[PDB]
């Protein structure tokens, strides 16, 4: 069982009160939303996944709450058109609940490919046949060139070795289609000396495949996480009520920087992890931000309780960015 | 180019040459002796001595050239003449005694002014800073203001919004509009300095 991760701060966090009105645009599982259907019962809640498995799931918990919960289905960008026929443009939604990453029933299940351990299809993709032409991540390594998969695995992945990477996964496929989990994750261990299948550790310090960022890179670009969690942002902002209570969810830094920088109206094309140093030398070539729309309600992120952490190590990296819309 | 670099362009200018020897000064006598050991250039098909002779007119007509069809441009550039000489005597013959004296029937004279009125003092340049670009204002120097207010008029008569409607009927009527401080032409001018205010503290880039 995978237990709501930070579940307490999340809902001390947006507070769900009677006559709020709250959107959640990654029910998944739904841990979180039944969560915040608990503590109000007058509440009124919107619900949303890119997994048609997960909006059913919500449809057949519709039963336990008839109204309180609406289910809907679909993807970020497509959330704001889902919600402006209902005709919500303004929303004036108190709080959107924007938890990030995989579902743990979508890597639980071995059939949806996310899980390199388990042999299901190659498919790491959330959709669930909603979109059939949607590639999978073995179409996305069957095609691509060395220079473009590399730039995904670099980009996506975090991965030093991807032209090392990318390479065996290049030959891999002429020699035969890449089609399953198992059959990638040994392809990603050849490139390396057969010691190097567990070399790398996590932070958590404990031994990791050395596909781990293969897996996670391809999840990323076959979803496009990362552009949609812009446009995600945008749209709950939109939608999200003046003076109501945003909570995020970053797993990884990648979408913790967006997280991050769109709260802060930081540019996104700024370079990574600048120093005081860097940030002095940046403006002294220039010598020769606007005003925040937003009040972070934490000014630093949370992250999970250590005794939690080995309870569910999956949500050890969960980064909670709260703020509140000015 | 043809002309080897000891061909000099030539001047086309009657008076230049009748003026008498005394009003002449010791560096103008030296040049007038000098370029009779020159070559010269053979005088372009464009310019003549002509007293009808306008050199603005003559650089309108060529940028509004379409693939060497000079003969197309001109007839272009005469309608469009004949066409604000006209709308001129229409507002002259219509109006008071009074205001006849305000109304100009020359179309050089309106011609020039509307361009006049036309030319931007300062614009500006894409300049980049960082991965990002931001425009810069800069003096702009007479060769260009000229140049721009000439490429925004006839850019404004080619503009598609215009439907149907021939080119010498467009021109003369945006002239008339410039003329009078009115009109798109006017606008671009006045967006484009008011641009260049806004970026007054990007003069140091
Ligand atoms: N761009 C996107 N638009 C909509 N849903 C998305 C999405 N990217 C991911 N999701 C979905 O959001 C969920 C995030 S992981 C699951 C979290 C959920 N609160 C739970 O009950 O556990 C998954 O169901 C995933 O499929």
């Amino acid at each position: 069982l995978h237990i709501p991760v930070m579940v307490d701060e999340v809902v001390h966090c947006l507070s769900p009160q009677k006559g709020q009105i709250f959107l959640d645009m990654t029910f998944g599982s739904g841990g979180h939303t039944k969560a915040i259907l608990q503590k109000e019962s007058d509440i009124v809640l919107y619900a949303l996944d890119r997994d048609p498995t997960a909006y059913a799931l919500a449809e057949h918990l519709s039963e336990l709450y008839p109204k309180q919960i609406r289910a809907m289905l679909g993807q970020f960008s497509q959330a704001e058109a889902l919600l402006m026929k209902a005709g919500v443009q303004p929303g004036t939604f108190d709080g959107v609940l924007m938890d990030l990453g995989c579902s743990s029933m979508q890597l639980d299940t071995p059939e949806r490919g996310f899980s390199l351990r388990k042999d299901g299809p190659l498919d790491m993709r959330m959709d669930g046949g909603r979109y059939p032409d949607m590639p999978t991540a073995a179409d996305v390594v069957n095609a691509l060139d060395q220079q473009a998969l590399a730039s995904i695995l670099r980009t996506y992945g975090e991965e030093k070795h991807a032209k090392k990477i990318a390479s065996a996964i290049v030959q891999a496929r002429s020699i035969y289609p890449i089609t399953r989990t198992q059959q990638l994750a040994s392809i990603v261990a050849g490139a390396f000396p057969p010691s190097a299948i567990y070399t790398r550790k996590d932070l958590l310090q404990r031994s990791t495949h050395i596909a781990t960022k293969t897996f996670q890179a391809l999840r990323i670009f076959v979803n496009n996480e990362l552009n949609e969690l812009y446009t995600g942002l945008k749209t709950a902002q939109k939608f999200l009520r003046p003076g109501g209570r945003l909570v995020a969810l970053s797993f990884h830094s990648l979408e913790d920087r967006i997280v991050k920088r769109f709260l802060l109206g930081i540019s996104m094309t700024e370079r990574f992890n600048l120093s005081v140093r860097q940030q002095v030398m940046k403006t002294s070539q220039l010598g020769s931000r606007a005003p925040l729309m937003w009040e972070l309600i934490h000014k630093k992120v949370l992250s999970p309780q250590d005794q939690d952490v080995q309870d569910n190590p999956r949500g050890r990296s969960a980064k909670l960015r709260a703020a509140i819309k000015l | 180019s043809r002309y080897s670099p000891e061909f000099k362009d030539p001047l086309i200018d009657k008076e230049y040459y009748r003026k008498p020897v005394e009003e002449l000064t010791e560096e103008e006598k030296y040049v007038r002796e000098l370029k009779k050991t020159q070559l010269i250039k053979a005088a372009p098909a464009g310019k003549t001595s002509s007293v009808f002779e306008d050199p603005v007119i003559s650089k309108f007509t060529n940028m509004m050239m379409i693939g060497g069809n000079k003969v197309l441009a001109r007839s272009l550039m005469i309608q469009t003449l004949e066409a604000v000489k006209r709308k001129q005597f229409e507002k002259y013959h219509a109006a008071s005694a009074e205001e006849q004296a305000t109304i100009e029937r020359n179309p050089y004279t309106i011609f020039h002014q509307a361009l006049k009125n036309c030319e931007p003092m300062i614009g500006l340049v894409p300049i980049l800073k960082g991965g990002r670009f931001y425009q810069v204002p800069v003096p702009l120097p007479d060769r260009r203001r000229r140049f721009l207010a000439m490429k925004w008029m006839i850019t404004e008569c080619r503009d598609k919004k215009h439907q149907r409607t021939l080119m010498p009927e467009k021109l003369s009527h945006k002239l008339l509009e410039a003329f009078h401080n009115q009109g798109p032409v006017i606008k671009r001018k006045h967006d484009l300095h008011k641009m260049a205010e806004a970026n007054r503290a990007l003069a140091h880039y």
